């Protein structure tokens, strides 16, 4: 005769949908003086002759980091300047030029600093995005459906690395297995606390300063025969992308509000060029070769063609990225049709992004002479509708860019209570 | 905690320690502050839950346990060696994941028939 | 010898005040997505051979809810568009007539909507009940103490039944007896976890779609020689009660600051009427008939007469209650002095509800022809100062109507640790 | 939980399992969020305080419990039979309820002593 | 052979910084009714033969309480009338003056009270500390970087005493040496729960109602060798300050946004005095050649001598305090170079206390004739640079303050788990 | 608690009550009710971490307590009848606190091993 008996500890693990805590390594918007401190002491641990299915575009773990990393955004930008006096009508006109670039206009308007006394006329620049006439006159952009704050200069919000830990009784399974393409099984899958790298880069079209896939080049949508779902490309190797804005700004510090500040353009000092990227181009063919070699793996020796985006908006049919304190949007149709490409990229202050109806901010700007030197790693592709196929770069949904890094975690929670038979009597 | 899970029943059931170990630690303001208490409290319950579990069984305080209750063979008709040196806890559990409730109730009842044997003082 | 021995689990229970949570069953004010599902599983446990001594008008669990549910609605209350801006002079006049109906105006003001630009002549209807005169001229009522938020017509405030538990260690004891008269002791008492339907419903002198009270009708009052004291009577039977606005408006969409959109009566189409709430006079007389034969049990064979309020506000001498959207002031004379009684019945906008001294809501109108059939089954009494005793509708404190759900209900911590004397050594 | 409350106390000594058992869990963002959080964290800390008394005394993790002590008779001169066959526990306790605070000290007192004087080894 | 073993309980106590909880004895700023009620029952526990090392102007209670009460008062702050719309040009002159006393002036403005409608004129009175002229013309003094909101009169500012306790597992030691000065070990240390006394006074260079030294005066001070390290002293007796501001002054209750009260001088009546501290010249005399002869004794027989403040701003050159209401300001320089001595002292309304950036704070008028009598007992002195030693009184840093009273606490946690050998075998 | 941490170790072995007793209480809306929720969470989980300790070694539920695990002379040589009678806890703890952990790793094994030694069942 046999006994049932308890143990304490045995190897079950459960599903997932659970909170997860931060930890940051050794100010900035995600506050990183307010997870705890990461005991870097990477350990792992193999867990050899198992076997799960992971399911990358479903995981907890890309929702809740999205839905948290709009909760400390949206709450680090609460106690920042408001916009609403700045929204009066602005008298501008054209810049001075010399060569051939409208872009940046001289409004000038009526602001509302001391109350009930004399208003300043206070010049300022401001791109020709931020602007809408109402038919001379303009008024700023986003002063129709919602009033923004413009980023508090004090914080910078450049991408330093978090790190997603688990609490006890849950931990984050990872598959390391190198061809893995998102879901299905995999083997050779260790157990961890703590997430490694991923950095919150916010982008479109063009994944930046990302984790590099191993071996080969792989492939993760949804269904292939879907038309509506994204499509997201690691790289085998990463191709340098170099991005400058090449001119010399002034900071107006001036006064509107008491104990209101609103830093505004104050004059170009030099040339007046265009805001660009560069790339490789030899380097960018031979991984366009690459990546169109292994899509054609994936279907029946069909040829594949590139085209641009079709007629969404600034912020998705463009490249659009954060360098050191501005948000850029370059038209890369360059890109998908020794010497380097030139993609020519506007810069926009008021930005309404990740899409929110209630929701943008002003970036102040920077003294001049930016720079962003990065690391192309990402493709974006979605594909629309004879014997051909046409992929486009395409965003809209920004979970996807976290989704490119959790692509290998998934979060179980342990179950010691086990029950098993033996020759046990009391 | 989760070692030997790739190992059979028998190597898993040598080294459980760990799991029992790690588990009021890892592995060794509503900014962040907030989430972390909600999960040092999570954290905390299901310890407390395990130890309910245990205690209302025969095993409060045990690793290794023992019952009087013999299971009926529709749950599993499967031979001792090959069960303790040929599978592994899950594809055991998913086996008998569809009995689970019923066994636990057949435990607390088990405890309470003994514990009222025991109390005839 | 005996000696003192230590039980586990004793069934004691000591007393109340501690903390209850919400549940709801399968959006509106009072988040239904911010609480546990409830497992419905009506379970209870029947006491056999307890008495225990309730005492309904003093309990703890009218104060938590009434004290939460004032949290939940100042707090959905809390991001919704603001008034300070529309409290300008309003050059209003009359509206068209036809028939003897003043009590609406087409008033006319001038709204800050792009700052320091043209401003809107913005035409608007209003109530002359949500109008002051400050002598042709007019104002907002409540622009004078309080400036409040218009409750966003995207969540409804309809009520849906909440179902209010206890956390481990505290059990709710429910009183079945059906003649209890919610204070004393009474036999057949059972245990609950959940508590039972509870519809957050606020009127007054007219309970609505309140719970039946069972076999015979119950009176409830602290103390009856005390004439301050409210008076709470369950109906037998509901009274059926049918209240109709006919009238056809329209919803101006108006602009009030930068993603601020403010809704105003726009033009009614069609005739105007009052509107009218409709009760049986048949059924409401037998019901008065057999509600005062129950109060005259109460006292020596004492002729009792009722007389409408004395001189309150329009909160408090009129019917208040909250039909889909809009709400409803009812002078209900008619009552208490085949064919139905009609009351005339004045809708408001501006409300100070729950009496603060700080609040006040603006309630976006319906789109016309709305109506609202409940059930009358409650009627909050008052008595005043020969031989005769006069009976007249009272509120004034909103507590009494979730004293009429949860007279039932008690919250009780358990005490586990029992000691007791038996033959046991060690 | 609460149910041979109005049985004798014999009976209710019979039927004290459901009590135990329904003690970490019920009988089967500051609209609610913080409202169930203070709820289960008062949870916890009354079991733990029952874990904690029964602990101080020689009665941890046992349903059932004997001591060493024999009570005055000052508390009550009551008969055995009266008291577990005609009687509830509630107004006991009120009975006790005087006298509830003193026999927790002697409880406490008396465990530090049998441990003393099973402490000399 | 001996065998290690586990006690439970051994007394380990490890160091400091964690978390103290509030507690209140039987409205204001800091919420007594938001503290758990102490339990008073005055319990110590005396360790005799122990030795331990405080470090008194080091501890992390000091800086809990400073920046705890700093989030009460902060808090408390928050809820109340804002002061925006009152920041107008001020169209000001003298008022009627009798005697030698300028110092108030009869300011009116144009105040927005019902929008975009007539503008009352409104006049008020106003000192000439909380004015700056813009070249007639005047403002607030704080309307150039933050604006504050006024304290609302229903709420009072007094301070009575709090007690901060310990957590479990958390005992604060308390050294009962006489002779302590701050830092060092000492003996006959007692354990605690909950702090003594200590009321949250603010004051400068004359600590007001503070706990007094016993057998001698001591000092206090992290290098007697550095200059820019404050300097404490404590008093053996206390000198009695006897404080009034002699006039009898009217409150308008103005309007100022709807629902928002401002409250301003109205009138003086009657004569128009001084306000001004009194000290009793032969007791403060006895005490300051005390305390020199104290000092004297910590250097080698060097002559001190006293001045007054240098060159600071008024909330430091002067003894800064909070009477029934108001804030005083009293310029010290008699004290330090049956007669009674008299202080000159200006009342200020507009303050930057704790001197934060982005605070301020409006002190509703009291209604006239305010005294305080209170104690000193404690003396800021700091040192700066021939053969001679000059003190001054300086503040600046608050944290000082209550260094002073918590110079005898420690947090310390508790290490139950101890291991030591004796012969035991299983 | 803190008690007669001036005695000697011997005195300091018999009064060891009060601190276990007194651990889970004192000594008998961002105002301030965050302060006192973190505390009483702080208080539990500390709680909760001394009782982790003592169960994974051999003492769960004992204040007193004997191991197998004789420990090297290296970390102390001093005689038995001076340490436990001329100095005090913390001094001794200072003279070991250098070797804390690697006892306790010790501890935790020599457990593993006796269990294992009697699981042989
Ligand atoms: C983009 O790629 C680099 C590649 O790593 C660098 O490789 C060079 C030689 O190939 C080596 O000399 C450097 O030490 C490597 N590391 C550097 C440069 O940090 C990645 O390291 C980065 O992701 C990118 N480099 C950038 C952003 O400068
Ligand atoms: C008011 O009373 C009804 C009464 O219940 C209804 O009774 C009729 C016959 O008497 C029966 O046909 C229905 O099924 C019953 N239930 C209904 C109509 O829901 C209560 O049910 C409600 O509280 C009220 N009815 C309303 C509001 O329509
Ligand atoms: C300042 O000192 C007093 C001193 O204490 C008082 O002493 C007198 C006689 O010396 C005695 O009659 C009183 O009862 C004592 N207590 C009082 C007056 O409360 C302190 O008590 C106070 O800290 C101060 N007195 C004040 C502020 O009135
Ligand atoms: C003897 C006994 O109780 N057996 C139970 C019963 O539910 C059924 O016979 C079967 C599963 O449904 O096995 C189990
Ligand atoms: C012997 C003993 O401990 N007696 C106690 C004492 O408190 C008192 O004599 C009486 C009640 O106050 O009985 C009990
Ligand atoms: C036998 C054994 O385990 N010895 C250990 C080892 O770490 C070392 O020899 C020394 C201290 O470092 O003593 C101890
Ligand atoms: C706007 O700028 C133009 C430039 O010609 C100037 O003439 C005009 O007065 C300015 N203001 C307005 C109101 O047009
Ligand atoms: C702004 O102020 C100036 C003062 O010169 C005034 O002329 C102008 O009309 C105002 N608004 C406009 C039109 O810019
Ligand atoms: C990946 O890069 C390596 C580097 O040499 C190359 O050999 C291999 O062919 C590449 N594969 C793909 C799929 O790009
Ligand atoms: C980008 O490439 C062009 C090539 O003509 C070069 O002139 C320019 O300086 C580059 N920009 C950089 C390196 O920022
Ligand atoms: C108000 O309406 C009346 C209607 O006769 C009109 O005459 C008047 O101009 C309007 N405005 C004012 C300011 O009266
Ligand atoms: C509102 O604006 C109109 C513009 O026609 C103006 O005539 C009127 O006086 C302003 N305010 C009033 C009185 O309604
Ligand atoms: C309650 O209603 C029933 C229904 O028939 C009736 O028989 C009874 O008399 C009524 N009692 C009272 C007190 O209304
Ligand atoms: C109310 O009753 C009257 C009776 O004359 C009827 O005309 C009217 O339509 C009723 N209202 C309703 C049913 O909404
Ligand atoms: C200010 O007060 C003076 C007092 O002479 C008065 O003459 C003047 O009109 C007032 N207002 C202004 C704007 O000066
Ligand atoms: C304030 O309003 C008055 C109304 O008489 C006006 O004369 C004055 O100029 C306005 N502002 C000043 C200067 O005080
Ligand atoms: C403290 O006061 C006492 C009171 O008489 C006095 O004897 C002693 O000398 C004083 N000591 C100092 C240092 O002030
Ligand atoms: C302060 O002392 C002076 C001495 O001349 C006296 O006249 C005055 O009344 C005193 N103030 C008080 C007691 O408030």
């Amino acid at each position: 005769n046999l006994w049932v008996t308890v143990y304490y500890g045995v190897p079950v693990w459960k599903e997932a949908k659970t909170t997860l805590f931060c930890a940051s390594d050794a100010h900035n918007v995600w506050a990183t003086h307010a997870c705890v401190p990461t005991d870097p002491n990477p350990q792992e641990m193999v867990l050899e002759n198992v076997t799960e299915n992971f399911n990358m575009w479903k995981n907890d773990m890309v929702d809740q980091m999205h839905e948290d990393i709009i909760s400390l955004w949206d709450q680090s930008l609460k106690p920042c300047v408001k916009l609403t006096p700045l929204c009066v009508t602005l008298n501008c006109t054209n810049v001075n030029v010399t060569n051939t670039n409208e872009e940046m206009k001289n409004c000038s308007f009526n602001t509302t600093t001391e109350i009930r006394d004399k208003k300043q006329k206070e010049y300022a620049l401001f791109y020709r995005l931020d602007i809408v006439p109402l038919n001379s006159e303009y008024r700023l952009i986003n002063c129709n459906t919602s009033t923004c704050t413009q980023i508090c200069p004090k914080v910078s919000f450049d991408p330093i690395p978090i790190h997603y830990c688990a609490p006890a009784g849950y931990a984050i399974l990872k598959c390391n297995n190198k061809t893995f393409n998102g879901t299905g099984p995999c083997n050779n899958v260790s157990t961890v606390q703590c997430t490694h790298g991923i950095k919150p880069v916010v982008s479109t079209q063009l994944l930046l300063n990302g984790s590099l896939a191993e071996e080969e080049i792989i492939i993760r949508s949804e269904n292939l025969t879907d038309n509506a779902k994204t499509i997201i490309v690691h790289l085998n190797e990463s191709v340098e992308i170099n991005c400058t804005r090449p001119n010399n700004m002034t900071r107006k510090s001036i006064r509107i509000g008491p104990g209101q500040t609103f830093y505004a353009l104050g004059d170009i000092i030099g040339d007046i060029r265009q805001p660009h990227c560069n790339i490789s181009e030899a380097k960018w063919n031979k991984t366009l070769q690459r990546v169109k070699k292994k899509l054609k793996e994936h279907f029946p020796n069909k040829t594949i063609k590139f085209a641009p985006s079709s007629g969404g908006d600034l912020e998705i049919t463009t490249h659009s990225f954060n360098c050191r304190g501005e948000f850029f949007y370059c038209n890369t149709s360059k890109l998908f049709n020794n010497s380097t490409i030139t993609l020519p990229c506007r810069i926009k202050q008021i930005i309404n992004m990740w899409q929110e109806v209630g929701r943008c901010m002003y970036a102040p700007p920077i003294a001049g002479n930016i720079t962003c030197k990065s690391n192309i790693t990402g493709l974006l592709l979605t594909r629309d509708g004879n014997n051909t196929e046409t992929f486009r770069p395409g965003g809209g949904d920004m979970r996807d860019n976290w989704r490119s890094e959790l692509y290998k975690y998934k979060v179980v929670e342990i179950k010691p209570l086990g029950i098993a038979p033996t020759k046990c009597n009391r | 905690f989760l070692g030997a899970a790739g190992s059979t029943m028998g190597a898993a059931s040598n080294t459980l320690t760990v799991q029992a170990r790690q588990l009021l630690s890892g592995i060794v303001l509503g900014v962040w502050g907030f989430k972390q208490l909600q999960a040092r409290v999570l954290a905390i319950e299901r310890y407390l839950e395990v130890q309910q579990l245990l205690g209302i069984w025969g095993c409060s305080g045990k690793l290794i346990c023992c019952t009087a209750v013999p299971w009926n063979s529709t749950w599993s008709n499967k031979t001792q060696e090959d069960i303790w040196d040929n599978m592994t806890w899950m594809q055991w559990d998913r086996e008998i994941s569809n009995y689970t409730d019923t066994i636990y109730r057949l435990l607390e009842e088990s405890q309470f028939q003994q514990e009222i044997n025991e109390k005839d003082n």
